[PDB]
């Protein structure tokens, strides 16, 4: 009928719970706060949540995204203009979360950019290739030119990487152009030095602290103002260097090829 | 406003001259009949061409006056792919793109010993969306899938 056809353009094709749980945890969420520290808005601790600022507060970097869910654009758009709680309440729907329960934040970023489009430029482009079955070209643009779950430096981005063909030979693939106005890189949880004496290559970076087979915690960094900034779930502090296992890396804008 | 027909044989109208994209399209026709986006053969009425990849829509047609065809291809044969571990070891499963990708992991929580929700998989450096099919992904004979711990923090 009507009423299910507009939900449907809501929220798009979900689950017959779907509903029931974002109410429920837009009713949980309600007491959350989003709060100024260094001028940026930061998930203030509860409940289990450092997940969530990780998630969030990489997002609110990404440059020209928008949600293809309307609910979920709007909530977005609720979210810029300072209430979360939608936002917040919506994600966690998306991403099967369960209130007051540890979660993994590169699994739910990507999740949630997986519904998401660029509202700009972004083009990749790989070479394939086997021994018996030739070359081949693939172009891929847009947000998924922007993401790459598996690796966590630029030069492992660019790096030939082996995998199975169809034949049953070994094939290749290796990036040979890269146009993005920013690249999100994600692994897991891996130890790094990371120093402000020279400017890392990237901007920011989200991190695990803890052994990875119990419950953790998330910290969400920015590099500013020649420092590490350290966002812990509505607090900051700043630091010069770091040793941290780093899960999310967010890079700028990328503008390279190989001949 | 478009239209896109079929063979069963019946029609219907896409209802947008807007946001405009062949996937979207698609995705208009994958929740409009429940068809997903991977087994759609579009081709513009009546020269069987059948389309580029890059923008909406023209080329070679557009606007509320003009027609497309559809049609299924409603190949599922099974294949043989691999998924790779937290450690490093990959298994072969057999599988059929028409499976959801909470199949495919049905199977792999088989295999591995560990719940279902308490992991996720990734292919060529794409999260696999619990909903959709395998052939979503562009999944080939001997796909290698990656196998990522829910972590918890
Ligand atoms: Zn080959």
């Amino acid at each position: 009928n009507d009423e299910t056809k507009a939900l449907k353009e809501l929220y798009g094709p979900v689950d017959p719970t779907f509903l029931h749980r974002f109410y429920s945890l837009k009713a949980a969420v309600h007491g959350w706060k989003m709060v100024v520290c260094d001028k940026v808005r930061s998930l203030k601790l509860s409940d289990n949540n450092c997940y969530l600022n990780a998630v969030i507060m990489t997002l609110d970097l990404l440059k020209d995204i928008k949600f293809v869910i309307p609910a979920l654009q709007h909530a977005f758009m609720k979210h810029k203009g300072g209430d979360s709680t939608d936002f917040i309440a919506l994600i966690m729907a998306y991403g099967n979360c369960t209130f007051g329960a540890p979660d993994d934040a590169s699994r739910l970023l990507h999740t949630v950019l997986a519904k998401a489009e660029l509202c700009c430029s972004a083009r990749m482009v790989w070479r394939e290739w086997c021994n018996v079955c030739g070359i081949k070209d693939v172009v891929l643009q847009g947000l998924k030119a922007c993401c790459y779950v598996g690796v966590q430096t630029v030069e492992d981005l660019r790096a030939r990487m082996t995998y199975v063909c169809q034949c049953g030979g070994e094939r290749h693939r290796q990036l040979v152009e890269h146009t993005t106005p920013w690249l999100l890189l994600s692994g897991t949880p891996n130890e790094k030095l990371v120093t402000t004496s020279t400017a890392p290559d990237f901007v920011a970076f989200n991190v695990f602290q803890g052994i990875e087979t119990a419950v953790g915690h998330y910290v969400h960094a920015r590099l500013k103002g020649g420092l590490i900034l350290k966002f812990d779930s509505g607090t900051v502090s700043k630091t010069s260097d770091w040793k941290c296992k780093v899960t999310d890396v967010l890079f700028p804008g990328q503008k390279y090829s190989s001949d | 406003d478009l239209t896109v027909k079929m063979l069963a044989g019946n029609e219907f109208q896409v209802s947008l001259s807007s946001s405009m994209s062949v996937s979207e399209l698609k995705a208009q026709i994958t929740q409009k009949i429940g068809v997903h986006a991977f087994q759609q053969r579009l081709a513009v009425h009546p020269s069987g061409v059948a389309l580029q990849d890059r923008v909406p829509l023209a080329s070679q047609g557009l606007g509320p006056g003009s027609t497309v065809l559809l049609v299924v291809d409603k190949s599922d044969e099974p294949l043989s792919i691999l998924v790779r571990n937290n450690k490093g070891r990959s298994s072969t499963y057999e599988v059929r793109l028409t499976q959801t990708v909470a199949h495919l992991k049905q199977q792999v929580s088989g295999l591995e010993g560990v719940q279902d929700d308490l992991f996720w998989l990734t292919f060529e450096g794409k999260p696999l969306e619990d909903q959709l099919p395998l052939g979503e992904y562009g999944l080939k004979p001997l796909s290698t899938v990656f196998m990522n711990l829910r972590l918890r923090g």
